C-alpha cells in the first residue's frame, strides 16, 4: 500500500485473508470459490484498467 | 437481501440521529452506538452468508474497538457534567 | 521625522476576537489569555 | 498641513455617491474614451478599406 | 503524565497512522485510524481548562462518526465483493462515502468547522500533532485509492476549502485560528491532485508539514497565540523575525521561496489535464491567503508595535533555545526552490 | 534538568526534609521583617531570599552589577513617594516591575527548594504584593483599570506555583512605621502618607492574612513576639505542615513545576501579554532604542558563555 | 504513477540498476548548492540561539555543511535514476506501440501558406 | 553573463563581512565595476542576438536595461547614504543587500531566455521592494501603498502563471528563442481573445496603464527614494520588457485586441499629464509624469511598428534615467525642507545655486528638449502612432503641451520666485547628492551622442 | 574570440532546447495513451495477488 | 475620475467585496448542533451531486 513495510520485511499479517478463496479454516471452502479464484488468477499482472 | 436494506437504512437513522443533537451528549454516544450494532450485525450477516469464516474475526475486532471508543467518549462526558454540572451540548460553546 | 512606527491605536484593532467585526460578532470578547476561562463558582 | 490633508488624504472618507457625481462620474472616464474610439475606429478602418482597394498612395513611404 | 502513559499514548499516536500506511487490509486501515482517534484525546485535554474539555468532546464526536462512516463503507464493499477492500468494480456511492467520511477526519471544506475549533483550544504544540501527523493517515488512505475516487467531488471540496480557509482566515486574530485556517486551505490544494497525480499530493504535503512545523515552533518559542503577541517578537527575540516573514510568505505562494513549487506543479499538472477552470480559479483566491498572511508580516515584523516594560524583564533572562529542526526546517522550507527538479 | 534527568532519579521527592518549606515575612513598609527573615534563615540553614528589587532581576542575570534605571523599566519608589499619581504613572511601572521581580524572585526559590531542598524564606511575595496596589487604588495612586491589569496578571501567573507553606508575619500599628521611617531618614521613604500605610496593613490584616489562612499556616507575629528571632523560629518549628495544596505535589507533579521555574521566560511568560495600558508600554522607537542599548551591554550580546567581552572563551567550538 | 512498474522495489531506496547511471559529479551544482544551503541553516541557528553569528559552533557549522552534503549525493543519486527510469519507460513505449507515436513529416515553407496579418 | 551576476552575488557577503564604517565603499566602489563588467555586452558586432548559455542570453532589447539596472545600484546605494545613515548598522547592511537583490535578481530577468523564469524573477523582484518601501517608508500609509503594490502586480501575475503554462503545453517549450522561430499563430477565437489579455494584463499593470495606475502614485509617495528610483528607473520597465518578448507570441489577435488599451493610455497619457499640472506633491507629480510618459509606451508596443518599438526602447531607458534625476533631487529637498508640499521651498536657486542646474536639465529631459534621447524617443512613437491614425496627434498633442507646462512648473515654482523667509535654514548641498544627480546626467549627455546603442530590436 | 562561437554556440543551445519540447510533449501524449489503455509500464493500477489463492484441495467437496 | 471613481471602483471595491464574504462566512454562533447540521446538508448534496450525474 502507501507504505509496504510488509512485502519489504517479507511478513504477511494483512494479505493472507482478504478474499474469501484463501485459506479457510481446516479447509473448509467458503461459498463462490470456484469463481473469485477464476477471477483474480485471470487479473494477476494485467493491471486494473485491464482488469476491468 | 432485504434484510440488509434495513439494518442499512438502520445506520441511516442512526446517522441522522448523532448528526442532529438534542441537548442530550450521553443519547448521542448512544445513538453512535447504535451505528456500530448496526455494522457489527451487518458484517455477522454477510460473513455467516458467504461462509467466509477466515472474517469473523472483524465482526469483533470492530465491537472491541468500538467499546473502548466509547469507554473514551463516556469520560469526555463525565468530565463535561463535572465542568457544568450537565451533558447538554449548548454549554460547549466557549471555542466560538 | 522618523518612520512613522505603529501607536497604541493602530495596534488595537488587531485585538478582539475578529479582526473585521460583524454585527453581533463584536458583542464577543478576546479569549483569555491564560487559555482558562473564570467562569463560575459552579 | 490642513490644507493638504484635506485635499488628497480626507476626499474618500467624505465621499457619497450621488446623483451627480456617477453620471458626471461616467461621462468623464468612459466618455471621451468612447468617443475617440469611433475616432480612431472609423479612420483606421477608412485607411484599411483604402489600402485594400489599392487607392491610398503610399508614396516614398518607406518606413513606419 | 506518569512517563508510563506518556508512552504508551505517543506509540499510540504512532502506531495509528503507521499502521494505517503499511496494511492494504481496510479493516486494519480502519482501526489505525481508530487508534489515532483514540490516543490525541489524552493529550488535547492536558491543561483540562475548561474550553480543553470543549475541544475533545467535538473532535471526538467529529472524528467517531467519520471513523463509523469509513467502516460502514467497508463492511457495504465486503458485500459487493467478498474483498476487504475497495476495487475498480466498486459502486460509486461507496467510494463518495470514503471521500467525506475521510474528508471530515481530515476536515476539508463543508467539514472545516471543528478543526479551527480544536486547534483554537488545543496547546500549540498539540497543535501541530493534530494538524500534521494526524493528516498523514487519512491521506494515506485516499491516496491509496485515487485511482477510484471522483474526479468531481473532490474538486469541489478542494475548491470549497480554498476558499474557507482563506476567507476564514482574513477576519481570525488568533494565530492557533489562522494556522487551522490555512491547514484547511493547503489540505484543499492537496486533494485537488490526488485524482490526477498522487505523488503531488505527497509534496504539497510534505512542504506544508515543513512549513508548518518551523511555524508553529516559532509561535511558541513565545507561546503567543495572538498577533498582537507576535508581534512583540522584535522584543522577545529578533532574529526570528525575518525567517518568520519569509515562511509565512512561503505558506502562501509567492516565487522565489519553495513554497510555490506546490501550487506551480499542482497548476502544471490540473492544466496537463485540463482543468483550466477549475485551477484558475483556486490560484486566484490562493492569492486571498497571502493577503492575511502579509497582514501578520507587517505587524510582526515591516512595522514595530509597541511593546511592554515587563519585557525589557523577559530580554534580560537568556531565552530558552528554539530546538535545531526550526533552523533545519526553516532553510529547507524558505529557500530550496532551486532545487524543485528533483523534489517533484 | 528535564523527564531524562528526572525519570533516572533526579526526584524532588528524594530531595525535601521537615526545614524544607517556603516560608515567606510579610509586613508594613517597615516590619523589622528583613531582620526576622535572616535569622529564621540562619536557623534552618533556609536560603534568606532578600526582598525583590529593581534591579534584582538584574543582579538575578548575567554580571549581576545594577542596571541602568532605563535598563531596568525606569521605576523610581523614591520618584514614587515624591510624585504620588505622577502623569507618567512611575507608581504603576514601580508596582508591575516588583511583581515581576518576586515573581522571578519566587520562581528562583521554587528551583533552589526542589534542586537542593533546602528551604526558602522570601520575605514579601508575589502573594504578598495586591496590599501595595490595593493601597495606591485606595488612594489616588492608581486608577481602576491600572488594578484590572495588576489582577489580569497576577490571575495568568500566581495560580501556577505552589502557595507559601506558612506565611509568617509581623504587625506594628501605623503611628509604629512612621515612627520606625523617622529613626532610618530617607527623604522619600519618609514623605508616605500614612492612610497608604494604613491601607497596606489593613489589607495584610483583612485580605492577605485570612487568605492564606485557609491555604497556608498563617502565623501572625506582634512586634514584640518580633525581634525575638528564636521564638519565632521555635513556633515555625512547631506548626504542622499539613493544610495546603502542598499535598498532592507528588514526584511527577514536582517535575512538571521544576521544569516551569527552571524557564524563566516563561515563569514571566504573561507578564509582558499585550494588553496596552498607557503606563506599561515601552513604545516602539524608545522600545527599540532601550534594547539596542540593554543587549549591547558586555556579555549580554550574546547569550551567556559565548560574549567574549568579559572573557569568555572556547566560542568557536560550544 | 511510475509505482506498479514491473520489478519494483517495494520498500529500497535506489535498486541497483541505477549503478549503470553514471555517479553525481561530487562538485555538481547541485550538491554544492546543499552544501550552501547547509551553511546557512548553520549560520541562521546561531543566530536564532544569539550566538557569534560565524566564529561559533565550528564543529557544527561542519557537520551542517556536510551531512546536507552527503544527503545530496545520495539524493541525487536516486532522482537521478527515477528520471532515468522515466526515459527507460517513455521511450519504450513509443516504439512497443509505434503506431500511436507515428514519425510525421512536414513540408518545407515553399509549400506551406503562412497567413500573413499585415501590421500596417 | 555570470559577471554582470555572480560578482553581483558577492556583494551580498561583502556588505555582510564588511566593516559597519566601511561597508558603504566596499559596496558602491565595487558595484561601479560591475556595471564596467556590464558593458562588455554592449559589444555586438553582428546581429545574431548573444545567447550567452541555456538559461542566459542578452539581445539589443535586454542589454540597454542590464547596464542601466547595474548602474543604479551604485547610484541607489549613494542616495540612501544619508536617510539611513541613523540606522543601528545591520539595518543599514539589510537596505544595502536588497538595494543588490534587486538588480541581481532584474539583470537576470532583463536576461532570461525562459518566459517564466522572468515570470519567477518577475515576481521576486516584489519582495525586495515591498520591504525597501514598507521597512523603511517614512509616512504612515506604507503598509496600504505596499498592500497596493503587492496586489495590483499579484493577480495580474497569477493570469499569467496560467497562460504561461499553457503556451508550454500549446507548443511544447517557454524558450523565447524557439517561440520565435516557431509558428504560433494564435486564431481569434474568444478563448484567445483572453489568452492575449492574460499574458499582456500583468505586463500593463507594473507598467502603469490608465486603468490600473493607482498603485505607482500611491507606492513612489511614501517609499525611500532608492525604493523610487527602482520602481521608476527599472521595476516599470520590467512591465515593456515583459510585453515586447510575449507579443511575439499572441502575434494575430493585437492587431484588433489592442484598440481598447491604446485609447485607455491616449486619453489616460492627457488625464495623468494633465492632474500633474495641479498636484501638491512634488514626488507625487513626478510619478503621474512617469504615468503619462510611460502611456506612451504602452501605446507603441501595441502599435508594433519597428519606429514605435525602438521610439519605446529609446524613451524607456531614457525616461528612465530621467525619472530617477526627478525623484533624486525631489529627496534632497524634501530632505532639508522635511515636506513633499511643492508650495514650500521657493526660490531654491538663489540658495542652491548648482542643484537648480541639474534641476533645469532634469525638466528639459522630462519635456522634450530636441538633442536628447527623450525626443528622439517621442518624435518616434509619434510618427508611428500618426501612421496608426492621423488623429493620435491631436491627442499626443494635448500630452505634449501639457508636459510642457508641468515639467516647467516644478522648476518655476520650486527653483525660482522669492526665497521662503525661514524655512529651517537650509544647509548647503553635499557633493553626494550632486554626484548622485551629476551619475544621472553625465549618461544621459552621453547617450545622447549615439543613440544606436539603446535603439530597440527593431532597428 | 568571434561570430563563428556564438552562431554554433546559439545552433547548439537551440538543438537542446528543440530535443528536450519534443520529448515534453511526447511525454504528454505517451502518458495520455498509459493511462486509458493501462497497456504500458506506468498507471498498472493492483488488483489481488494470486499468491493468496488457496488452491489446496477443500474437505468441502465440489470446490 | 482619479482619487474616488477609479479607486472606489477597482481597488476599493475588491476591498469591500471580500471582506463582507469573510463577515459572514466566518459569523459562527460556535455550537456545535449548527455546525454539525451543516455536515448533513452536505452529505445531502453530494449524495445528489453523485445521484444526478449516476
Ligand atoms: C527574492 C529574494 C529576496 C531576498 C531579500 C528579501 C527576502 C529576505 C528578507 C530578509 C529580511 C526581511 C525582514 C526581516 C526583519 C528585518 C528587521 C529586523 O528585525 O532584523 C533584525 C536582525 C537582527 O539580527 P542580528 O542579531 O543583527 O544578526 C546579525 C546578522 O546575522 C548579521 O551578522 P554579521 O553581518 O555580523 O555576520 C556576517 C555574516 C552574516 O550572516 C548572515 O546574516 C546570513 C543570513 C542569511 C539569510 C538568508 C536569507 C535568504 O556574513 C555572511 O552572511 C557569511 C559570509 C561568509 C560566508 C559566505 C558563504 C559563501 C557565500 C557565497 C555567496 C552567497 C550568495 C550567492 C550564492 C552562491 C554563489 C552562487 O537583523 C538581521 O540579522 C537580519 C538577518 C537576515 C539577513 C538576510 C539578508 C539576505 C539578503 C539577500
Ligand atoms: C557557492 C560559491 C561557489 C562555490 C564553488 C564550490 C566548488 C565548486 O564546485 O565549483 C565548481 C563548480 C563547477 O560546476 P560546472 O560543472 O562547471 O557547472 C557548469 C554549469 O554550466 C552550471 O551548472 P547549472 O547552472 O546547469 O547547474 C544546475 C542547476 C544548479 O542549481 C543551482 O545551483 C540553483 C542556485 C540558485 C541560487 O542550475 C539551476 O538550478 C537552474 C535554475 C537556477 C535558478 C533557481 C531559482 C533561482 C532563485 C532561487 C532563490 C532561492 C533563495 C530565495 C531566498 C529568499 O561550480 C558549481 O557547480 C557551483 C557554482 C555555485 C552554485 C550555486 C551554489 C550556491
Ligand atoms: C455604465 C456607466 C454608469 C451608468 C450610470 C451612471 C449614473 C448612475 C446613477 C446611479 C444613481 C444612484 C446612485 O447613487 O449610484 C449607485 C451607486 C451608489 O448608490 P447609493 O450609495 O445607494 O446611492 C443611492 C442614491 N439614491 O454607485 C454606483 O454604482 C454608480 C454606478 C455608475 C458609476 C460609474 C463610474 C465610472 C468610473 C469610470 C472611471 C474611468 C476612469
Ligand atoms: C492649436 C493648434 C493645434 C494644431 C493641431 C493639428 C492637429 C491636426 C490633426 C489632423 C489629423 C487628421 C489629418 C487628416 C485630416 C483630413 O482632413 O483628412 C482625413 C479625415 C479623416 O476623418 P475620418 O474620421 O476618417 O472621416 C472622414 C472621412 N472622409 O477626413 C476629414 O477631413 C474629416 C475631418 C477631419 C478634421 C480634423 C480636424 C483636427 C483639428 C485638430 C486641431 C483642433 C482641435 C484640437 C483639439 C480639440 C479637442 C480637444
Ligand atoms: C485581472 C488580470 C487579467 C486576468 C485575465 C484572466 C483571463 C481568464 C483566465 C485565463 C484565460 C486563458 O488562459 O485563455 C485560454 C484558456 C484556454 O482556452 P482553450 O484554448 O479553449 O483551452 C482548451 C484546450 N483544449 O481559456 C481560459 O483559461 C478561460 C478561463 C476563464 C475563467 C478562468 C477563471 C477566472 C476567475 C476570475
Ligand atoms: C484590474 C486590477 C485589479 C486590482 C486588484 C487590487 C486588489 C487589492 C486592492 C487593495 C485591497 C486592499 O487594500 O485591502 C484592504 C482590506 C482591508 O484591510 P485592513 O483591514 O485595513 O487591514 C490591512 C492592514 N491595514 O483587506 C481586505 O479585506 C481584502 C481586500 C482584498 C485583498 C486582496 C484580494 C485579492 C483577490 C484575488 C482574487
Ligand atoms: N509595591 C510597592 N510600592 C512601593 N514601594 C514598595 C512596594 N513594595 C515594597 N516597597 C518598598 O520596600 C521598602 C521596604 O522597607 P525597608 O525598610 O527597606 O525594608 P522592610 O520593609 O523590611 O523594613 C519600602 O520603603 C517600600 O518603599
Amino acid at each position: 500500500p502507501f507504505l509496504d513495510i510488509q512485502k519489504k520485511l517479507g511478513i504477511s499479517l494483512d494479505r493472507h485473508f482478504m478474499f474469501l478463496s484463501a485459506e479457510q479454516p481446516y479447509k473448509n471452502a467458503a461459498r463462490c470459490h470456484a469463481f473469485e479464484k477464476e477471477w483474480i488468477e485471470c487479473a494477476h499482472g494485467i493491471g486494473g484498467t485491464r482488469a476491468k | 437481501p432485504s434484510t440488509f436494506f434495513n439494518l442499512t437504512m438502520a445506520f441511516s437513522l442512526s446517522l441522522l440521529g448523532t448528526l442532529m443533537f438534542r441537548s442530550h451528549l450521553m443519547s448521542t454516544l448512544l445513538c453512535l452506538e447504535g451505528m456500530v450494532l448496526s455494522l457489527f450485525i451487518m458484517t455477522s450477516v454477510t460473513s455467516l452468508n458467504s461462509n467466509s469464516m477466515s472474517s469473523m474475526p472483524i465482526p469483533i475486532t470492530i465491537l472491541v474497538f468500538a467499546a473502548c471508543e466509547a469507554a473514551v467518549g463516556l469520560a469526555l462526558l463525565v468530565k463535561v457534567s463535572n465542568t457544568y454540572g450537565t451533558d447538554y451540548v449548548q454549554n460547549l460553546n466557549l471555542l466560538q | 521625522a522618523r518612520q512613522w512606527q505603529p501607536d497604541i491605536e493602530w495596534a488595537e484593532q488587531f485585538s478582539g476576537a475578529v479582526m473585521y467585526p460583524s454585527k453581533e460578532t463584536a458583542h464577543w470578547k478576546p479569549p483569555p489569555w491564560n487559555d482558562v476561562d473564570i467562569l463560575k463558582e459552579k | 498641513i490642513r490644507w493638504t490633508y484635506a485635499r488628497s488624504a480626507n476626499i474618500y472618507p467624505n465621499f457619497r455617491p450621488t446623483p451627480k457625481n456617477s453620471l458626471l462620474g461616467a461621462v468623464a472616464g468612459f466618455g471621451p474614451l468612447i468617443f475617440w474610439y469611433y475616432v480612431f475606429k472609423t479612420d483606421r478602418d477608412r485607411k484599411e478599406r483604402l489600402i485594400q482597394e489599392g487607392k491610398l498612395d503610399r508614396k516614398f513611404n518607406i518606413s513606419y | 503524565m506518569n512517563p508510563i502513559t506518556l508512552a504508551i499514548i505517543y506509540f499510540t499516536i504512532f502506531l495509528g497512522p503507521v499502521i494505517t500506511m503499511s496494511s492494504t487490509n481496510l479493516m486494519l486501515m480502519w482501526v489505525g485510524l481508530e487508534f489515532s482517534l483514540l490516543a490525541i484525546i489524552p493529550m488535547l485535554i492536558n491543561k483540562k481548562n475548561p474550553r480543553s474539555t470543549e475541544a475533545a468532546t467535538k473532535y471526538f464526536v467529529t472524528q467517531a462518526t467519520a471513523s463509523m462512516i469509513i467502516l460502514l463503507a467497508i463492511v457495504l464493499n465486503y458485500k459487493q465483493l467478498g474483498t476487504w477492500m475497495f476495487q475498480q468494480q466498486t459502486n460509486g456511492l461507496i467510494l463518495n462515502m470514503t471521500l467525506m467520511a475521510l474528508s471530515m477526519k481530515l476536515g476539508l471544506a463543508p467539514f472545516h468547522f471543528w478543526l479551527p475549533e480544536v486547534t483554537q483550544g488545543i496547546p500549540l504544540h498539540m497543535g501541530l500533532i493534530l494538524l500534521t501527523w494526524q493528516k498523514i493517515a487519512p491521506l494515506s488512505i485516499l491516496i491509496q485509492i485515487y485511482p477510484l475516487l471522483n474526479s468531481t467531488i473532490i474538486l469541489m471540496l478542494a475548491i470549497t476549502s480554498i476558499f474557507m480557509g482563506a476567507w476564514g482566515g482574513l477576519n481570525q486574530t488568533q494565530m492557533r485560528k489562522i494556522m487551522a485556517y490555512s491547514s484547511i486551505a493547503h489540505m484543499g490544494w492537496m486533494l485537488a491532485i490526488l485524482p490526477y497525480n498522487p505523488s503531488l499530493t505527497l509534496l504539497n504535503l510534505m512542504i506544508y508539514i515543513i512549513l508548518t512545523a518551523p511555524m508553529f515552533m516559532a509561535l511558541m518559542l513565545n507561546n503567543s497565540m495572538t498577533i498582537n503577541s507576535i508581534s512583540l517578537l522584535w522584543n522577545k527575540t529578533p532574529a526570528m523575525l525575518t525567517m518568520i516573514s519569509l515562511m509565512l510568505l512561503s505558506l502562501g505562494g509567492l516565487p522565489p521561496l519553495t513554497g510555490f513549487l506546490p501550487k506551480w506543479i499542482i497548476i502544471t499538472e490540473l492544466m496537463k489535464n485540463n482543468c483550466l477552470i477549475m485551477a484558475t480559479l483556486m490560484a486566484m483566491m490562493a492569492l486571498l491567503n497571502l493577503f492575511f498572511y502579509t497582514r501578520l508580516i507587517y505587524s510582526t515584523s515591516l512595522t514595530m508595535f509597541p511593546t511592554n516594560n515587563n519585557s525589557k524583564m523577559m530580554t534580560h533572562q537568556t531565552k530558552t533555545k528554539p530546538n535545531l529542526m526550526f533552523s533545519t526546517l526553516a532553510i529547507m522550507s524558505t529557500m530550496t526552490l532551486p532545487l524543485a527538479p528533483q523534489l517533484i | 534538568y528535564g523527564l531524562l534527568a528526572a525519570i533516572l532519579g533526579d526526584k524532588t521527592t528524594k530531595k525535601l526534609h521537615e526545614y524544607s518549606r517556603v516560608i515567606t515575612v510579610d509586613g508594613n513598609i517597615c516590619s523589622g521583617k528583613n531582620k526576622l527573615a535572616k535569622e529564621i534563615a540562619q536557623q534552618l540553614g533556609m536560603k534568606h531570599y532578600p526582598e525583590a528589587g529593581i534591579q534584582y532581576s538584574s543582579t538575578t542575570t548575567g554580571d549581576g552589577r545594577p542596571l541602568d534605571i532605563e535598563f531596568s523599566g525606569s521605576c523610581s519608589l523614591e520618584k514614587f513617594y515624591d510624585d504620588p499619581k505622577s502623569n507618567d504613572g512611575n507608581s504603576y511601572r514601580l508596582q508591575s516591575w516588583l511583581y515581576a521581580s518576586r515573581l522571578l524572585q519566587y520562581a528562583d526559590a521554587l528551583e533552589h527548594l526542589l534542586s537542593t531542598g533546602q528551604g526558602v524564606v522570601l520575605e514579601r511575595s508575589i502573594y504578598s504584593d495586591f496590599v501595595f496596589l490595593e493601597a495606591m487604588y485606595n488612594q489616588g495612586y492608581i486608577r481602576k483599570q491600572c488594578v484590572d491589569h495588576y489582577n489580569e496578571i497576577k490571575r495568568l501567573t500566581l495560580p501556577e506555583y505552589l502557595p507559601p507553606h506558612a506565611v509568617i508575619y509581623i504587625d506594628v500599628p501605623v503611628p509604629e512605621v512612621q515612627s520606625r521611617i523617622q529613626k532610618k531618614g530617607d527623604p522619600h521613604e519618609m514623605k508616605v502618607t500614612s492612610a497608604y500605610l494604613q491601607d497596606i496593613e489593613n489589607a495584610y490584616k483583612k485580605t492577605f492574612l485570612p487568605k492564606m489562612s485557609e491555604m497556608c499556616e498563617v502565623l501572625v507575629y506582634d512586634s514584640w513576639e518580633a525581634e525575638d528571632p528564636t521564638k519565632v523560629v521555635e513556633d515555625i518549628e512547631y506548626l504542622k505542615y499539613n493544610k495546603g495544596p502542598w499535598l498532592k505535589q507528588d514526584d511527577w507533579t514536582f517535575h512538571y513545576l521544576r521544569m516551569l521555574v527552571q524557564d524563566k521566560t516563561e515563569v514571566l511568560n504573561y507578564t509582558t501579554i499585550p494588553v496596552y495600558l498607557p503606563e506599561i508600554t515601552i513604545g516602539a522607537h524608545q522600545g527599540s532604542r532601550i534594547y539596542n542599548s540593554f543587549r549591547e551591554l558586555p556579555g549580554r550580546k550574546y547569550a551567556p558563555g559565548y560574549n567574549a567581552e568579559v572573557g569568555d572563551k572556547w566560542i568557536w567550538l560550544k | 504513477m511510475m509505482n506498479g512498474r514491473p520489478g519494483h522495489e517495494p520498500l529500497k531506496f535506489l535498486p541497483d540498476e541505477a549503478r549503470s547511471l553514471p555517479p553525481p559529479k561530487l562538485n555538481d551544482p547541485r550538491l554544492v548548492y546543499m552544501g550552501l544551503l547547509g551553511y546557512c541553516t548553520g549560520l541562521m541557528d546561531n543566530m536564532l540561539r544569539m550566538r557569534p553569528v560565524m566564529r561559533a559552533g565550528l564543529h557544527r557549522q561542519l557537520l551542517f555543511v556536510t551531512s546536507f552534503v552527503f544527503a545530496g549525493y545520495f539524493y541525487l543519486k536516486r532522482q537521478n535514476y527515477l528520471y532515468a527510469v522515466k526515459d527507460h519507460d517513455m521511450f519504450g513505449y513509443i516504439k512497443l506501440h509505434p503506431e500511436d507515436f507515428p514519425e510525421k513529416e512536414k513540408k518545407t515553407y515553399a509549400e506551406i501558406l503562412e497567413p500573413f496579418h499585415p501590421v500596417r | 553573463m555570470l559577471k554582470i551576476i555572480l560578482p553581483s552575488l558577492m556583494l551580498l557577503p561583502l556588505t555582510w563581512l564588511s566593516s559597519p564604517k566601511k561597508t558603504w565603499t566596499n559596496v558602491t566602489s565595487y558595484s561601479f565595476l560591475i556595471s564596467l563588467t556590464s558593458l562588455t555586452l554592449l559589444w555586438q558586432t553582428d546581429e545574431n542576438y548573444k545567447n550567452f548559455s541555456n538559461m542566459f542570453s542578452s539581445d539589443p532589447l535586454s542589454t540597454p536595461l542590464i547596464i542601466l539596472t547595474a548602474w543604479l545600484l551604485p547610484l541607489m546605494l549613494m542616495a540612501s547614504q544619508n536617510h539611513l545613515k541613523k540606522d543601528n548598522n545591520v539595518l543599514q547592511k539589510l537596505y544595502i543587500s536588497m538595494l543588490i537583490s534587486l538588480q541581481i535578481l532584474l539583470i537576470m530577468t532583463f536576461s532570461a531566455t525562459e518566459l517564466i523564469m522572468f515570470y519567477i524573477l518577475f515576481e521576486a523582484t516584489l519582495i525586495p521592494t515591498l520591504i525597501i518601501i514598507t521597512r523603511w517608508g517614512n509616512q504612515t500609509e506604507r503598509l496600504n501603498a505596499g498592500i497596493y503594490f503587492l496586489f495590483y502586480t499579484l493577480i495580474g501575475s497569477i493570469p499569467l502563471l496560467i497562460a504561461l503554462i499553457l503556451i508550454q503545453n500549446h507548443v511544447g517549450t517557454l524558450n523565447l528563442m524557439i517561440l520565435s522561430f516557431t509558428t504560433h499563430t494564435l486564431d481569434a477565437s474568444w478563448s484567445n481573445n483572453l489568452l492575449w489579455l492574460a499574458c499582456m494584463m500583468a505586463f500593463l499593470i507594473k507598467m502603469p496603464l490608465y486603468g490600473v495606475h493607482l498603485w505607482l502614485p500611491k507606492a513612489h509617495v511614501e517609499a525611500p527614494i532608492a525604493g523610487s528610483m527602482i520602481l521608476a528607473a527599472i521595476l516599470l520597465k520590467l512591465g515593456s520588457y515583459g510585453m515586447i518578448r510575449i507579443s511575439i507570441i499572441l502575434d494575430p489577435l493585437t492587431k484588433y485586441m489592442a484598440y481598447p488599451f491604446i485609447l485607455l493610455s491616449l486619453w489616460g497619457m492627457i488625464m495623468t499629464s494633465s492632474i500633474c499640472l495641479r498636484q501638491t506633491d512634488l514626488k507625487s507629480l513626478i510619478a503621474y509624469s512617469s504615468v503619462s510618459h510611460m502611456a506612451l509606451v504602452i501605446a507603441s508596443i501595441m502599435i508594433q511598428t519597428p519606429w514605435s518599438f525602438m521610439g519605446a526602447t529609446m524613451l524607456m531607458i531614457a525616461h528612465g534615467l530621467t525619472s530617477s534625476l526627478l525623484f533624486c533631487l525631489a529627496n534632497s529637498n524634501y530632505e532639508r525642507i522635511h515636506s513633499r508640499t511643492m508650495i514650500m521651498a521657493r526660490g531654491l536657486q538663489m540658495v542652491f545655486p548648482l542643484m537648480a542646474t541639474w534641476w533645469l536639465m532634469a525638466s528639459l529631459a522630462n519635456l522634450a528638449l530636441p538633442p536628447s534621447i527623450n525626443l528622439m524617443g517621442e518624435l518616434f512613437i509619434t510618427m508611428s502612432l500618426f501612421s496608426w491614425s492621423n488623429f493620435t496627434i491631436i491627442l499626443m498633442g494635448i500630452n505634449i503641451i501639457i508636459t510642457g507646462m508641468y515639467s516647467m512648473y516644478m522648476i518655476i515654482t520650486t527653483q525660482r520666485g522669492k526665497l521662503t523667509n525661514h524655512m529651517i535654514n537650509l544647509q548647503p548641498s553635499h557633493t553626494r547628492e550632486l554626484t548622485l544627480m551629476a551619475l544621472h546626467m553625465i549618461p544621459l549627455i552621453l547617450l545622447t551622442t549615439s543613440p544606436k546603442l539603446i535603439t530597440g530590436l527593431t532597428m | 574570440d568571434g561570430p563563428e562561437k556564438n552562431y554554433e554556440k546559439t545552433l547548439a543551445i537551440l538543438q537542446i532546447e528543440s530535443e528536450k519540447a519534443e520529448l515534453r510533449l511526447k511525454e504528454q501524449e505517451v502518458r495520455r495513451l498509459m493511462r486509458a489503455r493501462g497497456d504500458g509500464p506506468w498507471y498498472q493500477f493492483p488488483t489481488p495477488e494470486k499468491e493468496f489463492i488457496d488452491h489446496s484441495p477443500k474437505a468441502t467437496p465440489d470446490n | 475620475l482619479d482619487l474616488i471613481w477609479l479607486e472606489k471602483t477597482i481597488p476599493k471595491s475588491t476591498s469591500t467585496l471580500h471582506t463582507n464574504m469573510t463577515t459572514l462566512t466566518t459569523n459562527q454562533k460556535g455550537l456545535i448542533k449548527l455546525y454539525f447540521m451543516s455536515f448533513l446538508i452536505n452529505i445531502i448534496l453530494i449524495i445528489i451531486l453523485y445521484s444526478i450525474n449516476l
